[PDB]
RNA sequence: GCAGUCAGAGGCGAUGAAGGACGUGCUAAUCUGCGAUAAGCGUCGGUAAGGUGAUAUGAACCGUUAUAACCGGCGAUUUCCGAAUGGGGAAACCCAGUGUGUUUCGACACACUAUCAUUAACUGAAUCCAUAGGUUAAUGAGGCGAACCGGGGGAACUGAAACAUCUAAGUACCCCGAGGAAAAGAAAUCAACCGAGAUUCCCCCAGUAGCGGCGAGCGAACGGGGAGCAGCCCAGAGCCUGAAUCAGUGUGUGUGUUAGUGGAAGCGUCUGGAAAGGCGCGCGAUACAGGGUGACAGCCCCGUACACAAAAAUGCACAUGCUGUGAGCUCGAUGAGUAGGGCGGGACACGUGGUAUCCUGUCUGAAUAUGGGGGGACCAUCCUCCAAGGCUAAAUACUCCUGACUGACCGAUAGUGAACCAGUACCGUGAGGGAAAGGCGAAAAGAACCCCGGCGAGGGGAGUGAAAAAGAACCUGAAACCGUGU
RNA sequence: CGAAUGCUGACAUAAGUAACGAUAAAGCGGGUGAAAAGCCCGCUCGCCGGAAGACCAAGGGUUCCUGUCCAACGUUAAUCGGGGCAGGGUGAGUCGACCCCUAAGGCGAGGCCGAAAGGCGUAGUCGAUGGGAAACAGGUUAAUAUUCCUGUACUUGGUGUU
RNA sequence: UCUAAGCAUCAGGUAACAUCAAAUCGUACCCCAAACCGACACAGGUGGUCAGGUAGAGAAUACCAAGGCGCUUGAGAGAAC
């Protein structure tokens, strides 16, 4: 699914307002990209599918602070 | 005349048998309202 | 070898009728009432034991059951296995 | 007789168990042609498997 | 747990035949008493080829209610009634008359 | 059947479920029961003179002072299909592999072998160390079921007397996950210069203040009265060392639960087919709740008020041994891609309005106790509070199921669709739709025997019964409708 | 309750009227029987004969064969029947299925993808309507036969030998 | 039919002979029809196989063989239509 791997985001649904405002149901989704990453304790990368705000919470943290939390949430890298 | 049912005991059981209404979400969902109600003959199949 | 205690469930009656009675005495054949899952290889190796005769061939069926009305109702009789064993030359049986 | 059948073995509960499977194809047998005019022979025999099917069992790791 | 049992002596209270004292013969499961010689109906018996019965007009016992009787007192002449006491240890049964043991 | 009240129980499943298929009798079918030990086996208790389930007789037997039968506790056995799990499949079928024991060498029996998850050991590429991967092990999950509960998605008819904002309505429906409840929960909350002190629920406030093509409609809070009450831990070092609390295992010990035990007291006459009724004379009641009995019974029967009971398994409670968890003092820390902001939507009674507050798809982004949030645009002063980490009982919600009791609820075209072998017969390829059908009599005493007739159907006698125009096409027996006689 | 082309059951009317389902067609003698245009036997006559004969698959599911019965069913009667009731009847190494193999297509460990449910698909695993071993003639039952029996064969596997 | 890992004095191969085995399921009956699909004992629908005589080009057509049938209301009369 178009779900963001470190901070968990996901499409949320919403409406198209029009300037006489009729209602119609969209969907907003999350800036999802791919990315290999440089993890230097072991010496690899590592690809992960994540927004472009948790980006920069990788830039935040740090890569080895961030992979022990998807170890812990049961997720698979 | 040639009328609409043209038996099929293959095409009997492959489209309506108990094995089909296993494979799918939905199709256990027609036996469980089958059980709630109480049918005798769960299925199509002999 | 099968055991001694499968060799007692294979057998059930003997078979009355006219064709049962004309192959006794014509060719040398007892018609037995088997169980539903016997095999051909019990049928001879029951008769060979508890009736103490040696058999030839087994020739086996099964036959269906009636549909037959208590009245009003409707209801169905079993199926069941019959078995044509075939005796020897000189083989008589009690 | 299961008071009478505990006082027996696993050696003999197996022969036990051996002759009435022969008194009970004796009974079938004869209630097929019309020569058993005693038909409470044929359940005495049934139940009478059960109980040494039973001590079987109860000797076996129970 | 039952107070009228298989060979005791009764007497019926309504009916019919209120009165007349008599052995029990035997007693069915829905509550019915059959006691010899009392409720004498006829039924015109049909003859059967088998089972040798001649077949015509018999008559035989009915079944009348266990409530419709009661335990005939030997010593006083009358119909008295049951009570359950323990005697022995063991479960016995009296007259609620006079307070003595049937036995 | 229907609506409730009071009290249980709130699940079942790889130790193979729900739901089935096939078997199972002295048995031809169907129903209930059971599972190749197949209307049942053992044991421990209860109880007993009568029994061997139903239509439903018969035959063959068992039992009477205690292993006949019945009732309850704990066991035994429990085919095949079904999550179905060794592979496959047109459910109830088809084909095995491995290992272990026997084999009169023809062959039998027993056990194991799905997938995923986490964990562990043995191994192990490109590629040196590695790593992906590979192989065995142990532990767990999976499926079904009434509503209630929380979350992910989410209509239209309709109303507006048309209709698009708005309504209907976060309703219907689909999906994921629980639990006996869930959820929420210990103030970055209100108040107003006085103060209250978490959450949930009921009544007021109140059709009020407001929102609104200012239309149709939608609709609070502040504060008051009640139900119920409860507060703690971690972002961490010394001193104390098993003291506060919670569960688990055990054990004693109550109290229920799952079979049971005794339980009062009435007769004569009249009518009648039959007395419980009428009329006389009596007795019981801590019991005149109820039901049955040949018409209407406190006293014939079953019970009822009351008084006792458990070998065994078990629920909520107490007390006691128990592994782990740690009280208390002492100084110290105080939840950052977070708060705020721009943009697009959603939530607030509040439709973007002069709109505070909350949530976030997107783009950014602090101060940190001298600091920060809120007090309905916004600012100064004053007050109150400490967000970005968790836990928590009661009051609240519901009924597939269990038990007892009730009704100015129904009485067979009603009440469930179904009082009756009904989700059946029947209709449809399927999803699915879906009936009609209750009453002999007190008891079968259910009509021996003779007669006409085809060894018929049907009827006439006889007999049974209070009644036979109560004769199984059976209480009563209306109307339409159709006949014979005057 | 009198009406809603109301709802359910009963019962009228037309009316003892239309009709009795291919215009291939019947006649008589005898038998059975309570009863014979229709059943059985006999003799004649007519119709089909690339079918209106014979053998199967699919579908059905005991309609098969024999004895008994004529209420209902059969567009009439019925002694007859595909109707009611009871009994009997289906025999395989070689026929068919299973089994072996694959087509279209189906499912699909991991995988990739998707608010959820789910979608597609690799390895694999199913799926005939196609490929893969072998039996003939005669005789026999009321009802089965390449299966039973008589004669004469063939095929593939396990075992033990040399 | 060919070999590779492997196995090498064992397997396994293949020629003769002897021997045991070939399980389980279906098999009746109808099948252009009164038994299947059409509410019906319904002038309808329904795949394959076998293919005698005389005439004939013929699997058309007429008459026949083997084989199977006369189609489950009949009897009269001899008007209109
Ligand atoms: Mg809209
Ligand atoms: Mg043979
Ligand atoms: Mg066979
Ligand atoms: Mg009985
Ligand atoms: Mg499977
Ligand atoms: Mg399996
Ligand atoms: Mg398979
Ligand atoms: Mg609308
Ligand atoms: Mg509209
Ligand atoms: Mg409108
Ligand atoms: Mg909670
Ligand atoms: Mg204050
Ligand atoms: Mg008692
Ligand atoms: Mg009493
Ligand atoms: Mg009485
Ligand atoms: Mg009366
Ligand atoms: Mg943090
Ligand atoms: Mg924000
Ligand atoms: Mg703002
Ligand atoms: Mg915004
Ligand atoms: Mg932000
Ligand atoms: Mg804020
Ligand atoms: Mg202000
Ligand atoms: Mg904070
Ligand atoms: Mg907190
Ligand atoms: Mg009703
Ligand atoms: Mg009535
Ligand atoms: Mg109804
Ligand atoms: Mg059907
Ligand atoms: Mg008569
Ligand atoms: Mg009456
Ligand atoms: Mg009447
Ligand atoms: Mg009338
Ligand atoms: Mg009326
Ligand atoms: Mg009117
Ligand atoms: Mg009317
Ligand atoms: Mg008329
Ligand atoms: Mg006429
Ligand atoms: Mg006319
Ligand atoms: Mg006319
Ligand atoms: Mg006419
Ligand atoms: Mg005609
Ligand atoms: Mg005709
Ligand atoms: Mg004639
Ligand atoms: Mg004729
Ligand atoms: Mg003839
Ligand atoms: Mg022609
Ligand atoms: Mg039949
Ligand atoms: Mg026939
Ligand atoms: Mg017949
Ligand atoms: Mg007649
Ligand atoms: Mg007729
Ligand atoms: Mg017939
Ligand atoms: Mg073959
Ligand atoms: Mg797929
Ligand atoms: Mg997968
Ligand atoms: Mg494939
Ligand atoms: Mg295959
Ligand atoms: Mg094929
Ligand atoms: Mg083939
Ligand atoms: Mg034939
Ligand atoms: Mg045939
Ligand atoms: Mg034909
Ligand atoms: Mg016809
Ligand atoms: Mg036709
Ligand atoms: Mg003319």
């Amino acid at each position: 699914s178009r779900v963001c791997q470190v901070t968990g985001k996901r499409p949320v649904t919403g409406n198209n307002r029009s300037h006489a405002l009729n209602a119609t149901k969209r969907r907003f989704l999350p800036n999802l990209h791919s990315h290999r990453f440089w993890v230097e304790s072991e010496k690899r990368f590592v690809t992960l599918r994540v927004s472009a705000k948790g980006m920069r919470v990788i830039d935040k943290k740090g890569i080895d602070t961030v992979l022990a939390e998807l170890r812990a949430r049961g997720e698979k890298y | 005349m040639k009328r609409t049912f043209q038996p099929s005991v293959l095409k009997r059981n492959r489209s309506h048998g108990f094995r089909a209404r296993m494979a799918t979400k939905n199709g256990r969902q027609v036996l469980a309202r089958r059980r709630a109600k109480g049918r005798a003959r769960l299925t199509v199949s002999k | 070898m099968i055991r001694e205690e499968r060799l007692l469930k294979v057998l059930r009656a003997p078979h009355v009728s006219e064709k049962a009675s004309t192959a006794m005495e014509k060719s040398n054949t007892i018609v037995l009432k088997v169980a539903k899952d016997a095999t051909k290889a019990e049928i001879k190796a029951a008769v060979q034991k508890l009736f103490e005769v040696e058999v030839e061939v087994v020739n086996t069926l099964v036959v269906k059951g009636k549909v037959k009305r208590h009245g009003q109702r409707i209801g169905r009789r079993s199926d069941w296995k019959k078995a044509y064993v075939t005796l020897k030359e000189g083989q008589n049986l009690d | 007789k299961a008071k009478e059948l505990r006082e027996k073995s696993v050696e003999e509960l197996n022969t036990e168990l051996l002759n009435l499977l022969r008194e009970q194809f004796n009974l079938r047998m004869q209630a097929a042609s019309g020569q058993l005019q005693q038909s409470h022979l044929l359940k005495q025999v049934r139940r009478d498997v059960a109980r040494v099917k039973t001590l079987l069992n109860e000797k076996a790791g129970a | 747990a039952a107070k009228i049992r298989r060979d005791d002596e009764v007497i019926v209270l309504t009916g019919k035949d209120k009165g007349k004292r008599g052995k029990v013969k035997n007693v069915l499961s829905s509550g019915k008493v059959i006691v010899e010689g009392i409720n004498l109906v006829k039924k015109h018996q049909k003859p059967v080829p088998a089972l040798n019965q001649p077949g015509g007009i018999v008559e035989k016992e009915a079944a009348i209610q266990v409530s419709n009787v009661a335990i005939f007192n030997a010593a006083t002449g009358k119909a008295d009634r049951v009570g359950f006491r323990f005697e022995d240890g063991k479960k016995v049964r009296f007259f609620k008359s006079n307070s003595e043991t049937i036995k």
